[PDB]
């Protein structure tokens, strides 16, 4: 496809993100988001959530 | 008269690690590690070449699959598993270090 | 918290709250009355925008292929490989997992901070006008109109002005 | 960084206090008496415990063995191969040691937080009926007897009741 | 930033105080004065100490060459030494990067505390004969000489002899 652009490919497709971590394939190449076992890992951008 | 001061909240959060605690309710939360995928080479503005029948090293003895491919020049290169290098059964010795010389050779 | 003001003394969050982060909500004779606060607000989010702008839109490195999906390399020099990258695998999975824990256990805390300066900020403006209950409020001791509570907000609270006022109300 | 409680103005620690982690220490007409805090002491023990259960017994990669201790390897091979376990063992070692202080330093700043939460809580809770005396104690300018004192520390003192004959001793 | 203090109800630091990192600035009538805090000074200096003996002058393991420069490897070792080390190098500037931030960041809250730590050291000195200010001074409710000022920076300053008039005049 040359519609879309990007930088880290495997066996499966491309990889667009701009995620530090992946998680699709181990062996990617290119400018790639590093491997990590975990499937999601949720970065905080608020406070402690106390509800009523 | 009375004067308070609080901060806000909303009904469903979202539950994340901390070092010390496990699902704790927090405003918002973003993703950081990636699982989208798209299924498809994505070339835009490269200078692509998919050997298709052609193999990586048929290149460079040129059997009959690899007469479109004996000059071409790219910047990202394409390996099909139908790939064969040869036509007269054979195999080159050194064969992966010699693919990975050509895989960046341009 | 670490700053005991996200779930110390300030009991829960005010849902209806969407103006910001941190804001006032005051009591008095012209009734009820909600707004926020930016200068603490916007110190925040301008924090959790430095980590962010951290985390996203690195530019990694390139890197090449080593292994053959489609014709298998040697053996002992297979293993070498996927050993190699399956320890990789487990120093950056570690280093992904720790590096969360300690964000998020900062932006957490980080937020109380922000809390408690805006808190112990307002009560030095009040020096000897009012008393904090504990609950997150300032019970005023003398009449605060809405336009004495917008003073206290773009901090104009002149404690002077009030201050033999008040201190009588104090003592009897 | 730190708060005042623990090494600061709070000089030294009671090793009497088995109870617990923090407590209360007045003193009064009928006696003295010291009685350790549920809900702070828990808090930090809550807190400690979550770190643990992040690092003691979780689960391992499974490694397996590229190298020979009875038959050695190639020498070539052999050396990539001691180069890159050299090269991990560095890894693990610099991780490992920075996490220990780090979390080190977070824990010992954790429990000098989880005192001045305690502190400044009973701060509150007595208004204007005691001043702080900076080494910990609070003196109190009304009489308060074994079911005082026992109404402070179940957060059940009404500081309205006593507030006149305070307000009275203090001033003078 | 975490105590404020710094970027807080401090309005600004004092570039002429070079005896310490903190200190004491009085105002009264027999003129002026500035002098540093040796406790709270030396109290940090001592941490960011610690801190450059844990990074600064430690040793690591040898490390020889599985390369060479003249007389070029074989090519499937080769690149494989090279991603191994290019991996390598990800990690270590990543730690690196890493450390110095967090490092950085536990620094500069590390002197907003003892900044906050010596304010509120100060307030309870003087106990009710004096009222806070908001940008870090102390309205002093009674005539406190040069040697007055002494006893606060000190830690002589006893309350009840002042505690007097104190009250008097805050009403
Ligand atoms: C909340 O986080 C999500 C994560 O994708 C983001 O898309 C959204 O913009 C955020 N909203 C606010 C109000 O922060
Ligand atoms: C190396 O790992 C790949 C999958 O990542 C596997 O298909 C291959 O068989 C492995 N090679 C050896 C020698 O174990
Ligand atoms: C690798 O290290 C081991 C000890 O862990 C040693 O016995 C062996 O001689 C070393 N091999 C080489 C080639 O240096
Ligand atoms: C490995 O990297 C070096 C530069 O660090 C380069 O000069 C060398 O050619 C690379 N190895 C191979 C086999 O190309």
């Amino acid at each position: 496809d040359a519609n879309c652009e990007g930088d880290c490919y495997h066996s499966g497709g491309t990889i667009i993100s701009n995620l530090p971590f992946q998680n699709i394939d181990s062996r990617a190449v290119g400018k790639c988001p590093r491997y990590v076992k975990q499937r999601s890992l949720l970065l905080a951008t608020g406070m402690k959530n106390v509800p009523e | 008269d009375k004067i308070c001061l609080g901060h806000h909240a909303v009904s469903n959060g979202t539950k994340v690690n901390t070092l010390t605690e496990r699902g704790v309710e927090v405003v918002n939360a973003t993703e950081t590690v990636e699982r989208t995928n798209i299924p498809r080479i994505c070339s835009k503005g490269k200078r692509t070449v998919d050997l298709g029948q052609c193999g990586l090293l048929g290149t460079i003895t040129g059997p009959p699959q690899c007469d479109q491919f004996l000059e071409f020049s790219a910047d990202l290169i394409i390996e099909r598993r139908e790939g064969s290098d040869v036509c007269y059964p054979g195999k080159f010795v050194n064969e992966e270090a010699l693919r990975q010389i050509l895989r960046e050779s341009g | 918290g670490l700053f005991g003001a996200i779930a110390g003394f300030i009991e829960n969050g005010w849902e209806g709250l969407i103006d910001g982060w941190y804001g006032f909500r005051h009591q008095n004779a012209q009734g009820e009355g909600t707004a926020a606060d930016y200068k603490s607000t916007q110190s925040a989010i301008d924090q959790i925008t430095g980590k962010l702008n951290r985390l996203i839109e690195k530019t990694n490195q390139q890197f090449e292929l080593i292994d053959n999906e489609f014709n298998e390399v040697e053996k002992q020099i297979g293993n070498v490989i996927n050993w190699t990258r399956d320890s990789i695998t487990e120093v950056w999975s570690y280093n992904a997992e720790l590096l969360v824990a300690m964000e998020n256990q900062h932006t957490i805390d980080l937020a109380d901070s922000e809390m408690d300066k805006l808190y112990e900020r307002v009560k030095r403006q009040l020096r000897e006008n009012a008393e904090e209950d504990g609950t997150g409020c300032f019970e005023i001791f003398h009449k605060c109109d809405d336009d004495c509570m917008a003073s206290i907000r773009n901090n104009t609270y002149d404690h002077s002005k009030y201050r033999e006022e008040a201190m009588q109300n104090r003592i009897q």
